């Protein structure tokens, strides 16, 4: 259900089809504990389940995170 | 082999690094350490790239050439998908990666070691195919893509820089096991700023016996590149720009710092309509701005105190139907 | 404080015009105005959202980005 | 008394409602009652609207006309500011409201006209320009689009937001009152109407306690409060502002297909804007366009055939916006 993406790895293989055009760095994603959804350019936190779109250029993965779920734990160290 | 067919749509500048005298008339210099690639695979496929060496150019010499063996002779050539492109570029900056580390396996003896276990390079590489653009990212070397719009031109970074000021680069050392705060506040380890190297042994291997990385479950300066999915170059009208760290970073210190991404390429325009090949453009915006820096030194005023010297200035740009005349 | 919904509204006064989604929407669904940009943000989850666009709904985006903020689930009816 | 400049840079287009015989092109008609505003305040205050009337038209010839006192005799007229000129309007639609539910206040063919009045509604689209800055207040399921000239095309986005059990949001509202979200959005209509917001209908504002679906409600499930919108930047727009009426939208819909049908209604009166001398003639156009469209598809039917018996009132309001008429 919700184990497999705890591993970096996994959640970075989430992205092969993600949509070309999109500004931020796949790897970059995956680092900040998102996994991309299917729809359109939406991510989601494998700890807090929320969710994050609407990309633009100049956007950093680990700050967007922080500004929507600012207690996304991964965000916050409680994995180690 | 090192020899196939070059690209014809992109023009280079260069300038070496310089120091200056307080006595005006001064300008010293140093062993350049800054390479660059504009390659045309046979099956038409662009590979354009610029990479900036420190403490010597055993590496930047290298890299060029061992990365186009690993992406124009095939790997690449073809009708792939993009994670596969993207999967390619990886699998590429390893081997490079590797094969280097194993290179370096072979009293003046103690002067040499010491720079071979700390020689390095930082690299930006670009890859066309089918009108999709492809930007691989490691060090702080900036790409810039530059359409052409109805009200103005348009500028977009493609990479972002690898430093200690980036809230994901922090974040991915503080994983690691060591202090933001710390690390952010220092701003430098080993000399240097980048977060993101190829080559040097020292701190890829060593890192442990320093102070800073003490503390760490993995290698905190890594080589990894930082891929950027493919993008949309069809209906497109503009250039492409792949600068050296020392452009616009010495652009930077004399006028201020951000808006310097702008006003290059705003100087890339002009310059554009008053030349005949690209190379010309290139090299113009390269003495330009080696110009706008002694000139501050020299009419030295306030920041004055920021233009000792410069390093190596490197600027590739690959015109996409943008006006030559 | 925010819990109120009137309250929520007042935090609106100097909402960016231009925006999409009507105000009243934006409380009703929890929102308050914190005064950057067009970001909002649920008295419960804390959850942020910017960014909005035409045709987009108050409720929707917010049930997308935080699927918990107990508020969208009914957690929350004084009575 | 209601009678102040109306505007002139401002047509409407309008057709009552009609309903076809199995017979073919024979048509019918009933009662209209469907109304529309275009003044302007002495003061250079321009007030649009669309109200879509149901049961009744004793309530379209209101809301109308009172809703007007409450905004054009100065109210209104003045340097106010966004959230100022938001509040206003709240305060006049609701006004209106107070008044109107006071107004109905009044052989056995006495119980024929009470479940009448009783169950007699409207809704509506208001539209308020200000120095280049446009108002939207909405309630109901009439929509307001602005259309803006793009060199790359023509921009259409719709202002408001309809009022049904379809409405995220709406149903959201009705379920934080106590009701069930599922079961509402499943019978999709609530007394006839499938609306969420209305004016007047004494019946579900005073007595909804005494139907079914609507039983378990700590307030009023169906509210009279408008949604406003923002005001728009106006100033170096070039284009124009549509107010249609549900019938409209609603018939284009059923012929040619869900969706789609806010452009192809702006794609429409785009071309007859190019092929007319007044806007009136623009906005009648397009109507009658659309109207046509209805019938034929029921004549030719096919596999759509199955969704025109009929129609409700059409109305169509345009108000240009510096686009070339000639
Ligand atoms: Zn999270
Ligand atoms: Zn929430």
């Amino acid at each position: 259900k919700e184990e497999e993406f705890v591993e970096e790895f996994n959640r970075l293989k989430t992205f092969a089809n993600f949509p070309s055009g999109s500004p931020v760095s796949a790897s970059t994603l995956a680092r900040a504990g998102f996994l991309y959804t299917g729809e359109g350019d939406t991510v989601r936190c494998f700890s807090c389940h929320a969710a994050v779109d609407r990309w633009q250029y100049g956007d950093s993965a680990v700050g967007r995170h922080r500004k929507v779920s600012p207690n996304c734990r991964f965000i916050n160290g409680f994995y180690l | 082999t090192d020899d196939l067919p070059l690209c014809h749509l992109s023009g280079v500048g260069s300038a070496s690094n310089r120091s200056y005298s307080a006595d005006g008339k001064g300008t010293e210099s140093h062993p350049p350490e800054d390479s660059w690639l504009k390659f045309r695979s046979e099956n038409n496929c662009f590979l354009y790239g610029v990479f900036n060496g420190y403490d010597g150019n055993r590496v930047t010499n290298f890299v060029a050439q061992r990365l186009s063996a690993e992406l124009l002779l095939g790997q690449l050539n073809a009708e792939h998908a993009e994670a596969d492109v993207r999967r390619v570029l990886l699998q590429a900056f390893d081997v490079v990666e590797r094969s280097f580390l194993e290179s370096i396996d072979d009293l003046e003896r103690l002067k040499t070691l010491e720079r071979e276990i700390s020689g390095g390079a930082m690299a930006v590489v670009a890859v066309l195919l089918n009108n999709k653009l492809y930007v691989a990212n490691v060090g702080t070397n900036r790409a810039l893509l530059c359409k052409s719009t109805v009200d103005g031109l348009q500028v977009t970074q493609l990479n972002v820089d690898h430093t200690t000021e980036n809230e994901d680069e922090l974040f991915r050392l503080s994983q690691l096991g060591l202090d933001a705060g710390k690390i952010k506040q220092v701003g430098i380890i080993c000399g240097q700023e980048s977060t993101r190297r190829i080559g040097d042994y020292k701190v890829k291997y060593g890192y442990t016996d320093i102070d800073l990385l003490s503390a760490a479950k993995s290698k905190p300066i890594i080589a990894e590149p930082e891929i950027h999915g493919a993008q949309p170059l069809d209906g497109v009208t503009g250039f492409l720009v792949l600068m050296s760290e020392g452009l616009y970073k010495a652009l930077e210190a004399a006028h201020g710092p951000g808006q310097a991404n702008q006003e290059i390429a705003a100087m890339i325009d002009t310059e554009f309509a008053k030349q005949t090949s690209l190379d010309a453009v290139a090299q113009a915006v390269v003495d330009r701005v080696k110009r706008i820096h002694s000139d501050t030194f020299a009419s030295g005023g306030e920041r004055a105190r920021f233009c000792p010297r410069h390093e190596d200035m490197t600027l590739l740009v690959r015109n996409f139907g943008y006006p030559l005349g």
